[PDB]
């Protein structure tokens, strides 16, 4: 008779829900745990989210940490390798982006550079296509428009950021970029 | 048979 | 024996968090949760439908659940209805055997129900629903008496007073809340349980 | 099983209605839920019935959970020239007096008063519909619409006064608030 | 040494949680801990993904904080004593104020000049409520008592998240601080 509980649904489940594609079995362990949990405890749910909620900081710090880690290189003919770098490059400008973001002018700047850096990512992979037998772009093609999607996001992302002040967005978009950046170089090299 | 009774008394 | 969710639900999910969508994961969501046991197919079809229906018009489910509670009187008849329903068919749930106390038990199990069936109709007149308590307590004293007379067959001892005690648990309820529907569910309960002993009988 | 049985009952005697209201202003919703609740009920029979006992006991849940929604009415009073400019306001105002609803419903007067404080700013805000209607489409249909649940929401009131029950009363005002942000985005 | 850096937050922002709850709920505590140390051992940076998403979500938790504070209105009479007495007269309702003022903060928070403005009524009614605890504190003992140490402090609590609102605009800890004490104030009146 009353909603102690709520966040169990309306914030944890959906949390679990959204996960499942990355691993199914975890996501119903500890859905199962703070099912149970809250069963015996109501309040405990919303005590530990606001918790974590408590600790933004650290958990940005974090985020920026991974961001930075992103860049440098990951391991796994002329344009075999001379399209790496505006891969390399790209994910270099989102790595720096924790350190210019508290700073508008060199942050207008930053932007400028990545919209820069995909937009001539975006060329040196469109001037690529050529070299692939075009019977066979299926995972190519496909791979250009999900990079796209992120890209896409990625500047909605940005919008939003001095509508909100909400830098953790950014950094986490930035590095979706990069993992799609891989995706990317790991489609083109198979 | 306690609750029984119980429940007819009530 | 879990639901799964597609990349589409997944994303209507995330995009749908204003606060008049709270009940589709207030009320909803632990519906779903439950039936996904019972009913995977259902509760995975329906989840899946609530969720988009929600997504594309934020405030969707909220209308539904307050058009279900207006509809309160429609479902303490309905309640009233099966309650009534309840006694009938004496001749299948009963022991096929034609004895001396395996026909009396019969007999006095016919009794309870029937006067758990008429509660709807006594509930009304304070005086006669107290004079239906005290003859429910007569049917049940009298019952568990007949089969004394004549281990799984312990569990359903065991049930049968735990439903028994719930029954009068939510009868002290209702003399706080004037919520019928609770009492004829409750019976309903019972009912079946009392179904359930003869069942044992017959195996 | 081509035959209904009893135990599905609450299908068509509380879902279908629920559906065929609904229908009226949403038909893939409609179309898509009683499809599946079909669905369901045929695999199943008495699942219908399951689901509305379970929403049933979330009753008290329900009802604390509208009024807040109604509160909360208060923070969502930007949401979405000069006879513009009084539009935009005389719309504010009405969602904010409904969103005090919750505090003056317990009293004699207070509550008399702000009763009387709706029906001046639903006229107000009507009369400044017209002062972007009558001077600069799809508009009608809403007014029509609006002007209905302001009726809905006067019957509301009178029946709580015999009931003395509040839901039915934040519902009511919560609809209302949403005819008039759909009003407010009808242009 | 062995475990990734994506690993970190279920050491950074898990741990430190579940060792707060153990003070409460060692069992609860355990078994999410064990939960999630097998989760994350599986699965390197699923607690960061679940942190995310959380943080992803926090205007759930910005509107459900806001409207547990705007519900308290209700509750304000919640806890009254039935003993008569103008000692138990002013304490019944120095608390209800307090609820009721604490309650409209919502509606303030952000008209930030009569938010100021507002401030001050709290405090008041903080002062005036402490007034009357110190007026029967030791009027009656030892095993309920420690009431009166926590008011204290959750109401400075408060001050100081009110001070970090104008620094932040987070008004959610606000939000969550209002909450505490009137729990806290309800807490009190239930000694009795």
């Amino acid at each position: 008779t009353s909603m102690v509980s709520m966040p169990l649904y309306a914030v944890m489940y959906p949390v679990f829900n959204e996960l499942e594609r990355v691993n199914l079995s975890a996501a119903q362990t500890l859905r199962a745990a703070f099912i149970k949990a809250e069963k015996e405890n109501p309040g405990l749910t919303q005590d530990i989210i606001m918790k974590i909620l408590e600790k933004k900081s650290v958990e940005v710090n974090f985020t920026e940490s991974l961001l930075r880690m992103a860049a440098d290189d990951v391991e796994e003919e002329p344009e075999f390798q001379d399209l790496n770098e505006k891969a390399r490059a790209l994910k270099q400008i989102l790595s720096k982006i924790p350190d210019e973001i508290n700073d508008r002018v060199r942050f207008l700047q930053t932007i400028k550079d990545i919209a820069s850096a995909i937009k001539e990512l975006l060329d040196t992979v469109n001037n690529v296509f050529k070299k692939y037998q075009y019977q066979n772009r299926r995972a190519l093609e496909h791979q250009k428009k999900e990079f796209v999607k992120y890209s896409k996001s990625f500047s909605d992302t940005l919008k939003t950021y001095f509508k909100d002040g909400k830098a953790i967005n950014v950094f986490v978009s930035a590095n979706r970029l990069i993992h799609q950046t891989n995706l990317i170089l790991q489609t083109f090299k198979t | 048979d306690a609750l029984l009774a119980d429940l007819e008394s009530t």
